[PDB]
């Protein structure tokens, strides 16, 4: 049992009709203190998987060495590493949620929550939840901590079930992501502007991107706004 | 002579007895067959009993929906290393919900038997088998002997008399590895390759027992009078 | 740990350890038991080469294992010990776990199992000792008398001896003891006990000892005038 | 591996007996003589220093007589070292009893614990045994004076005058001669120094050759007093009994 | 819950109630509260309904190998301490069993109280569960070694009854168990609600109540 | 302080028809007042003709169904391929869920199938394995919502005949498939409307002697 | 010296092989198996007349529905009786059934090779285990020290094992009734033995499903016996 | 469980126990014999929490009849008195300690005296003439300290005992039940049936 110190917040992701979208801010919160700016917390793992990670940063910076560590033995006595038997999405979810569970059984959690977002040797996309306890849920959209209660509302109204899936292009997709990326920075007192955005597309690949920042931001009405009630100077 | 006593000593010119021993008693052994073609792997296995009064001693093992193998030596020692490439199969599925590619099982086969050659103590594993298997790469064939070498095949047989089943296949390589999508016909190659080792007895409807493994095969084993329809 | 296999197979299958314990069985002093209509009585031979002994303390042949068992032995002295002790302790944890006392057959199969033990475990050797336990099941009027050996195997006898000489007094036992009959009194059982180590002992002073167990508990030794006024009824009925 | 070098201490001959415990004992056999001789009120335990030196420091020297408790004391044959070893575990056990019962350990009870820890080493454990002999020389108020002795097979046995160590057989026949069940302390004392003096390998038996101890009812009233004797107390009963 | 069992002259008689709570709901209104160990054992159970079936089905492979090494039955006593025994074990761990094991051995019918401490009585009669009071109430006014076969059969269900009745953890329904020297006898499953208003005609009682 | 526990809600429901038996849950997956997925499935085929369903903290009810699931191949393994009785799963189960006595599954677990005489069979369990055969249970955060409908309609409590009043009962006539699949529906409306872990989606699973069928059927997503 | 678990040069565990020639020393038991039963029998072989016969139990119940006979040294049968008990039982309280024939066999078996520098030597006794379930009906197993076990119609171990095996192999047939088969190993071990055969220095036993495993009494042993003695006499 | 008594006499060691066991709100048993003989001249009577008494008490009997076998010999009171009070002393240390409470009443062979040892739960032993565990000292010691002589009879002590009874009867919130009374002289133990 501990506590967490260092802390990354939202991980939001969801399913368009070739692939999965991912993101997640570069921030490493120390309580309310803002302490590190240059956090990357979404971790790929070949290039058909992306792992984002929330909650205690040392606790995902060793999950990131698991993973690094997962890739080097994957590839031990296997001509086909970089081809049938390279790892696929679903193994190293499953890989996760193994190490996750046998963790909280033993009172000693890694104190964070997973998303692994990927695509697989047939095509099919996959996008899977584990955190701290072990628990693990699938579904279009997915999204942590904050994410959860603002940003899928805002994703599932682009996928609100299965059969929209086909229905949605790439560029729908990342507008909606970015969209609620702008709307945790408004409303996330632990989050910031600088974010990373991962697409997975059965076509074109991984991009990976860095350095994005919300934009478009509306606080013209603020000037407006005086007092907290009957004051009008 | 003097350095057969145990697995951990060296002979002057660099050989273990102890090892060779262990070989020596797969050669006493039941013929054994494997051969795969590009979408299915076959096993037969020449069943031994002990008398008319008894059973046929099984020679083949399945490990997974995907993987199993046959023996030739001794059984309990099957047993032993056939739970463990469950165990392993299964370790796979539940950590990485991936199945066991069959070259890493063989590696894994490799690697116990080599332990129990070089502790005091121990022995040699006495027995010799055929693993056969369908993964993300398609059929599979393996070879192990329990000095630890594990080998990739098209084709091979072991036991006693393996030699004329071996030959067979090293003529027939061209026309079995071509035969896909028609698993009767690979059995009936192998039933073919299992006659060559024969000598007096021929093969009956529990003498014979057949498995195989394909795309849209489980791992399944044919006895009594399944395989009547290839005697 | 030390764990070196002593007792093991040879190419004619015999396992040489369990059978040299036999021979260790054979070197010790004759021990007899004979069971009556109504009672059990266990006879010991007493070397006397051991003169100078102090008998009041010297450790006695015959051991209680529990107030309604007691059991006798042939061969190492320092191996009965061993066994008579985890018997006792057994013995109490039957009690302690089950609330009845062990049958002299469960007692018996427990020795068994612990000379068992001993002929296929690393780092020992078998005991050199067989034993014969007899006694009364709780809440039974039918004498019970069994013999156990080192390797392990244990059965009931109408009437057994063990030790040395033990086929001189076996051969008498063979043609004097009736299976239809059995000695009806304790007399006539302790009479015929006497009479068999008396073909082996040599002089019938302190070289006998005899131990007589009856029914619900009742164990008692005889003592040496006792013993000597069977002696002398039996050689005067030989003088004709 | 390992097992070429293993002698096996713990197995049988063919014969049945366990090798190095007779092996054991035939080292002991060249042992100086201990004798121990029980009374109606004592016990006397003598015993043989081994070919001395002029320059050994014999006043402060102990290498036969051993104090266990306030009532029991044992007499050595065989290897010192190993004797201590035993010895020092007696003693505890004897503490244990003690602390325990709140009551002083039985002679018996004593000695069957030490002839099982000897009983051990010839059944398991792969080691060698103890090649020591011990005269138990003790009272409790259950027996009395008592007698025991044990050697490396575990085995022990209880005795009114007993010997162990070399000369056995012809010490053990000069104390079966002389000995009476009516006997005293003070007889006993000379018994057993008249037998050391016949079967002795030595040329004369004399004070610096000797470790000498008795164990009385002669304290004052109902209790037991152990007396270790001087070199000079042992030169006095010498010249008492006439032997030098 | 509410069990009973009781000794008399034509061995002894085990009435339990079928209810299972979880808080204020009624979980269950019908389950198993006897287990038959061998055709010669039964043990009843009150506490918590794991604890109750792991360790009495374990008691019951216990006893099971007990006749096969021995060549015969076990002892109502012994069989009795052998679960004392494994409470033991797990003492102060939180487990929650209240059972007696009735039977009919050498010695004639056996009756056994074991509980979670380790507790282990013998006894003519004894009550466990929740509802126990109500059921001595009954029992102690008309319970004798004369009693008759049926007789005994309707006091052990007329006391079960008293219990569902006053007690909210009781009821639904009561099974009948008869010990003799020849194996237990089941005597049926009763319906409580139906079982009541037959007793209030016949019987007289429950005055109090409208029906 | 570190919970290792949690709920995630969801209800689940079995009833054993003469000759079939059916495993209802709904789709929704919840922590708190957030639907974490509209559709993740809780009842699965185990094989041999069983199906199973671990209601309750889902990491734990996931565990369960995997080892018990791996239970069952290693029975085929060692004893000859030969079938798995409902009767026997039920026993293994409450194993698996004792050996964690003193750390806990913490679900509801049901399975259901069909006896050895071919009659259909539903089994309960509690998390720590006190197991019973039943003809009908409903499990999970709107148990005690539909449980009473269920003594109601399926064992036709209380229920009288007309005329007689109250001394004749309702006699204890047989239910049909499509008869049981329609108080499953109904249950889970009903269930959906009064409790707000409960929606989304209904995936029912029937076993019969020629197999496992499964049917589909959406619910309210609020 | 050498190792326990030394290969020959022919490919032979030393140790297995020499624990074979100790169950060769061993009293006879022959199992026979058919449609309506299996039926084990032994020769007692007791060492003296003052030896209480019916104290000897070579035939052994293990559960309701499996028995087992034995040969060789018999006080190592004893540790294997135990284990055989217990998963027969714990399997019935882990999957509320009863156990199969073969794999309370294998599971006998599995304590055979567990020896090494564990036990420190294998097992000198083989057993006959005999049994009956649901799935493959009237069984009869032969279980080595070896680890293997080989279903058989009919099987002999012990002294007289290869002259009774021969005569067994003349004898069997599918159609066998249990009381011809009653008289078939009474005939057989009375060939065998070297003291006359009764009720006293043989004994029989048999497994049914209704009944279950029965040890017959020496009171109908005798008749048997009887019943053989006349029928022999008949031609 | 409550209550147990001790007075030991001229030539004989008393020992009064309570017969009730109680679990809830529910008396199960009104005849309850909380006792064990250790030896034919020792007895010993207990009282603590449900469970850790018959345990302890079997686990020491089990420990003084193994002696008594190996040995051929009964120990004395104070010999096996000493072994109780180390395994109660042993005991309190533990994980988790037994939390039982004893009398030893037994008669010395040797020195044809009566003995009465009290030893709580932490190895506290005393000999005592007479002595009681819990609150039953509370309300007798009083009439024990007016009454006792140590030349009493066996007569006089179980009047004596009495007394201590009717106002244990009197005084006391708790119903136990009456007690079982049990001799402890040179002949050995035997039960007083009529109390
Ligand atoms: C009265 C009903 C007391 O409430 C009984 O003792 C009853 C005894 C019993 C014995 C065997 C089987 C079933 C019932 N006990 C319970 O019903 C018991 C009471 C309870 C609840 N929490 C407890 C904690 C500690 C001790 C007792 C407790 N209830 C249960 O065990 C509940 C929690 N479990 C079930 O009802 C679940 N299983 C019931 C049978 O069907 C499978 C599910
Ligand atoms: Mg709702």
């Amino acid at each position: 049992t501990q506590q967490p110190i260092v802390t990354g917040t939202s991980v939001i992701s969801m399913k368009y009709d070739n692939g999965v979208i991912i993101a997640a801010d570069n921030l490493g919160s120390y309580g309310s203190l803002l302490r590190f700016n240059g956090v990357e917390r979404l971790i790929p793992v070949g290039d058909n998987t992306v792992v984002g990670i929330s909650g205690d940063i040392s606790d995902m910076q060793h999950i990131e060495r698991l993973l690094k560590d997962l890739v080097t033995e994957n590839a031990y006595d296997n001509p086909l590493a970089d081809a049938e038997e390279a790892l696929e999405p679903s193994y190293i979810f499953e890989y996760l949620a193994t190490v996750m569970y046998q963790r909280r059984s033993k009172m000693n959690p890694l104190w964070n929550a997973i998303i692994v977002a990927g695509v697989q040797s047939n095509g099919d996309q996959f996008l899977r939840y584990v955190n701290l306890l072990g628990v693990t849920y699938s579904s279009p959209t997915l999204a942590t901590g904050f994410g959860a209660h603002m940003a899928n509302p805002l994703l599932r109204k682009v996928v609100d079930r299965e059969s929209d899936i086909p229905k949605t292009t790439v560029q729908v997709a990342e507008e909606a992501i970015v969209n609620a990326m702008r709307v945790l920075y408004y409303r996330d007192a632990r989050s910031s502007r600088n974010f990373s955005l991962a697409i997975i597309d059965k076509n074109t690949g991984l991009t990976f991107k860095k350095n994005l920042q919300v934009e478009n931001m509306k606080w013209d009405f603020a000037k407006d706004i005086k007092g907290y009630g009957t004051q009008k100077i | 002579n003097n350095y057969d006593g145990d697995t951990v000593t060296f002979s002057p010119t660099g050989r273990l007895f102890q090892v060779e021993y262990a070989l020596e008693a797969i050669k006493q052994g039941s013929v054994t067959v494997g051969l795969r073609s590009n979408t299915h792997a076959v096993l037969v296995a020449l069943k031994r009993n002990a008398d008319e009064l008894s059973s046929y001693q099984k020679k083949i093992i399945k490990c997974d929906e995907h993987m199993g193998l046959s023996l030739a030596g001794l059984a309990p020692d099957a047993r032993v290393l056939s739970n463990y490439l469950r165990q392993q199969c299964n370790y796979s599925s539940l950590v990485f919900n991936r199945k066991l590619a069959v070259e890493r099982a063989g590696h894994l086969l490799c690697d116990k038997a080599q332990k129990n050659t070089q502790s005091y103590g121990g022995r040699p594993y006495g027995v010799g088998l055929l693993i056969i298997g369908y993964d993300k790469s398609g059929a599979h064939l393996l070879e192990f002997q329990p000095s630890g070498n594990v080998t990739e095949l098209y084709g091979t047989a072991i036991g006693a008399r393996s030699q004329g089943a071996k030959t067979y296949l090293e003529r027939t390589l061209d026309t079995f590895i071509k035969i896909d999508g028609n698993p009767d016909e690979l059995i009936k190659a192998g039933v073919e390759a299992i006659s060559q080792s024969l000598r007096d007895e021929s093969l009956t409807v529990d003498n014979l027992s057949i498995a195989i493994v394909g795309k849209d095969t489980p791992f399944t084993i044919y006895d009594g009078e399944a395989v009547a329809k290839y005697i | 740990g030390y764990d070196r296999a002593l007792s093991i197979f040879s190419p004619d299958g015999h396992i040489f350890q369990v059978e040299y314990a036999l021979e260790a069985v054979k070197r010790g002093t004759c021990a007899v038991g004979v069971k009556g209509k109504n009672c059990v009585v266990l006879g010991c031979e007493r070397r006397s080469t051991l003169k100078l002994q102090d008998t009041r303390i010297t450790p006695s042949k015959v051991s209680k294992i529990d107030s309604h068992v007691v059991l006798s032995f042939s061969g190492l002295n320092a191996d009965s010990r061993i066994l008579i002790e985890k018997a006792r302790v057994e013995a109490q944890s039957h009690r302690l776990t089950l609330e009845d006392p062990v049958t002299v057959e469960y007692l018996t199969r427990y020795v068994a199992g612990v000379q068992q033990r001993y002929t296929q475990s690393g780092g020992v050797r078998p005991f050199g000792v067989s034993t014969l336990i007899a006694g009364f099941d709780p809440r039974d009027d039918e004498p019970k008398l069994y013999q156990t050996e080192p390797s392990g195997i244990y059965s009931s006898w109408s009437a057994q001896t063990i030790g040395r000489n033990s086929k001189t007094v076996r051969e008498f036992l063979e043609k004097n003891y009736d299976r239809k009959e059995p000695p009806a009194t304790v007399e006539e059982c302790v009479k015929l006990t006497v009479r068999s180590l008396l073909e082996v002992v040599q002089t019938g002073a302190k070289n006998i000892e005899i131990t007589v167990v009856k029914p619900d508990s009742d164990i008692v030794a005889l003592s040496s005038e006792e013993i000597n006024q069977y002696v002398t009824q039996i050689e005067q009925e030989k003088q004709e | 591996g390992s097992r070429r070098y293993d002698s096996r201490t713990t197995i049988f001959s063919p014969e049945g007996r366990l090798y190095q415990v007779e092996y054991a004992l035939e080292s002991i056999s060249h042992a100086g003589t201990a004798i121990g001789i029980m009374a109606s009120d004592g016990i006397v335990l003598a015993a043989e220093r081994k070919v001395t030196s002029t320059l050994l420091e014999q006043d402060t020297s102990t290498e036969k007589l051993y104090k266990l408790n306030d009532k029991i004391a044992v007499a050595v044959a065989g290897l010192t070292a190993d004797a201590e070893i035993l010895i020092n575990t007696a003693r505890i056990h004897a503490q244990n009893y003690l602390k325990t019962y709140n009551e002083d350990i039985p002679v018996e009870i004593l000695v069957r614990r030490l002839s099982d820890i000897k009983q051990g080493y010839t059944q398991h454990g792969g080691l060698r045994p103890f090649g020591v002999s011990f005269i138990y020389a003790g009272y409790d108020d259950r027996y009395g004076y008592q007698l025991y002795t044990s050697n490396p097979s575990g085995n022990y046995t209880g005795w009114k005058a007993i010997s162990v160590g070399a000369n056995t057989s012809a010490a053990q026949t000069l104390l079966q001669m002389d000995y009476k069940d009516d006997m005293k302390v003070d007889d006993a004392i000379e018994l057993a120094l008249k037998t050391l003096s016949k079967t002795t390998d030595s040329s004369a038996l004399t004070y610096d050759r000797l470790e000498f101890a008795t164990i009385r009812k002669g304290a004052n009233d109902g209790e037991v007093y152990q007396k270790i004797f001087k070199p000079q107390e042992i030169k006095d009963i010498l010249v008492k009994t006439g032997i030098t | 819950t509410t069990t009973l069992a009781f000794k008399f002259q034509h061995g002894v008689i085990a009435a339990v109630d079928s209810r299972a709570s979880a808080g204020s709901y009624i979980s269950a209104l019908r389950v198993n509260k006897v287990i038959e160990i061998n055709p010669y054992l039964l043990g009843t159970m009150s506490g918590c309904a794991a604890d109750c079936q792991y360790w009495e089905r374990l008691l019951a492979k216990e006893c099971r190998l007990y006749y096969l090494r021995n060549g015969e039955r076990i002892s109502v006593s012994a069989a009795s301490k052998l679960l004392s025994n494994m409470m033991c074990q797990y003492r102060g761990m939180g487990l929650s069993m209240g059972s007696m094991i009735c039977g009919w051995d050498k010695k004639g019918p056996g009756l056994y109280y074991v509980d979670e401490h380790g507790t282990r009585l013998s006894g003519n009669m004894f009550s466990t569960g929740s509802g126990n009071t109500y059921a001595y109430g009954v029992l102690d006014s008309n319970y004798k070694w004369d009693l008759s076969v049926e007789d005994a059969l309707y006091l052990g269900k007329r006391s079960i009854l008293a219990a569902a009745h006053r007690d909210a953890y009781s009821g639904g329904s009561v099974n009948l168990y008869h010990v003799t020297e020849d194996g237990w006898i089941y005597h049926g499953n009763h319906d409580v609600g139906e079982l009541f208003w037959k007793v209030k005609e016949e019987e007289g009682s429950f005055n109090n109540v409208i029906g | 302080q570190f919970n290792p526990y949690g709920d995630n809600g969801g209800t689940i429901l079995g009833i054993a028809g003469e000759d079939f038996a059916v495993l209802a849950g709904d789709t929704r997956n919840i922590t708190d007042y957030s639907i974490n997925s509209r559709y993740e499935p809780k009842v699965f085929d185990c094989g041999d003709n069983i199906v199973m369903s671990a209601n309750g903290f889902a990491a734990d009810g996931d565990a369960l169904v995997k080892r018990f699931k791996n239970s069952v191949k290693w029975y085929h393994f060692d004893h000859n391929d030969k079938k798995l009785s409902i009767n026997s799963a039920a026993r293994n189960i409450q194993h698996l869920l004792y050996s964690r006595r003193f750390f806990p599954y913490y679900v509801y677990n049901i399975i259901a199938g069909l006896d050895e005489d071919g009659k259909g069979a539903v089994y309960s369990f509690d998390p720590v394995g006190s197991y019973q055969r039943e003809q009908c249970r409903a499990g999970g955060a709107a148990a005690s919502l539909i449980m009473p409908f269920l003594d109601n309609q399926v064992n036709f409590k209380n229920q009288y005949e007309p005329g007689t009043n109250g001394k004749v009962k309702k006699p204890l006539k047989y239910l049909s498939v499509e008869e049981v699949i329609k108080l499953v529906r109904d249950s889970f409306t009903s269930a959906t409307e009064r409790h707000i872990q409960v929606g989304d989606g209904l995936e029912i699973l029937i076993v019969t002697k020629d197999g496992v069928r499964k049917e589909f059927y959406e619910l309210k997503r609020d | 010296d050498r190792g326990v678990s030394t290969f020959s040069p022919e490919g032979r565990l030393f140790q297995v092989e020499y624990s074979l020639e100790a169950i060769k020393l061993g009293s006879t038991a022959i199992g026979i198996a058919t449609k309506e039963g299996v039926v084990l029998g032994v020769e007692k072989r007791a060492t003296s007349p003052l030896l209480e016969s019916d104290s000897i139990e070579k035939i052994v119940e293990i559960d309701r529905h499996i028995g087992c006979a034995m040969s060789g040294l018999t006080a190592d049968a004893r540790s294997m009786i135990e284990h055989a008990r217990t998963a027969a039982v714990t399997h019935n309280l882990y999957y509320d059934e009863d156990i199969n024939v073969e794999s309370l066999t294998q599971s006998v078996c599995d304590l055979a090779l567990r020896f090494g520098e564990l036990m420190s030597r294998p097992f000198g006794v083989a057993l006959l285990i005999a049994g009956h379930d649901a799935d493959d009906g009237y069984q009869l197993f032969h279980a080595e020290p070896s680890g293997t076990f080989y279903r058989y119609n009919a099987k002999a171990i012990g002294s007289g094992s290869e002259g009774a095996q021969a005569e067994l192999l003349n004898e069997w047939h599918s159609s066998l009734t249990l009381k011809e088969a009653e008289l078939l190993v009474l005939k057989i071990l009375k060939q065998v033995m070297e003291e006359k055969l009764d009720e006293n220095n043989a004994q029989l036993s048999c497994i049914t499903k209704q009944d279950g495993f029965k040890i017959y009494d020496n009171e109908k042993t005798a008749e048997l016996i009887k019943e053989l003695k006349e029928k022999e006499a008949a031609e | 469980m409550d209550i147990i008594l001790g007075i030991r006499v001229q030539d004989s060691v008393i020992l009064a126990s309570s017969k009730a066991v109680t679990r809830g709100i529910s008396v199960l048993k009104d005849s309850d014999d909380k006792t064990r003989q250790l030896s034919p001249h020792t007895l010993m009577s207990f009282a603590g929490e449900a469970g850790d008494t018959v345990q302890f008490a079997e686990y020491i009997q089990a420990n003084i009849q193994l002696y008594s076998i190996r040995e051929d010999y009964e120990l004395s009171p104070q010999a096996v008195s000493s072994f109780v009070r180390q395994e109660l002393a042993k005991s309190i240390r533990s994980r988790r300690p037994y939390q039982v409470n004893v009398l030893i009443g037994g008669y010395d062979k040797k020195k044809n005296k009566p003995e009465l040892y009290q030893i709580d739960y932490l190895g506290t032993k005393v000999e005592l003439p007479y002595g009681a565990h819990g609150y039953s000292g509370f309300y007798t010691f009083s009439l024990l300290d007016h009454h006792y002589r140590p030349d009493m009879t066996t007569e006089e002590g179980l009047d004596l005992l009495k007394l201590c009874v009717q106002e244990l009867e009197k005084r006391m919130p708790m119903d136990f039940k009456g007690v079982i009374v049990k001799i402890v002289d040179k002949d050995g133990i035997r039960q007083v049936d009529d109390f």
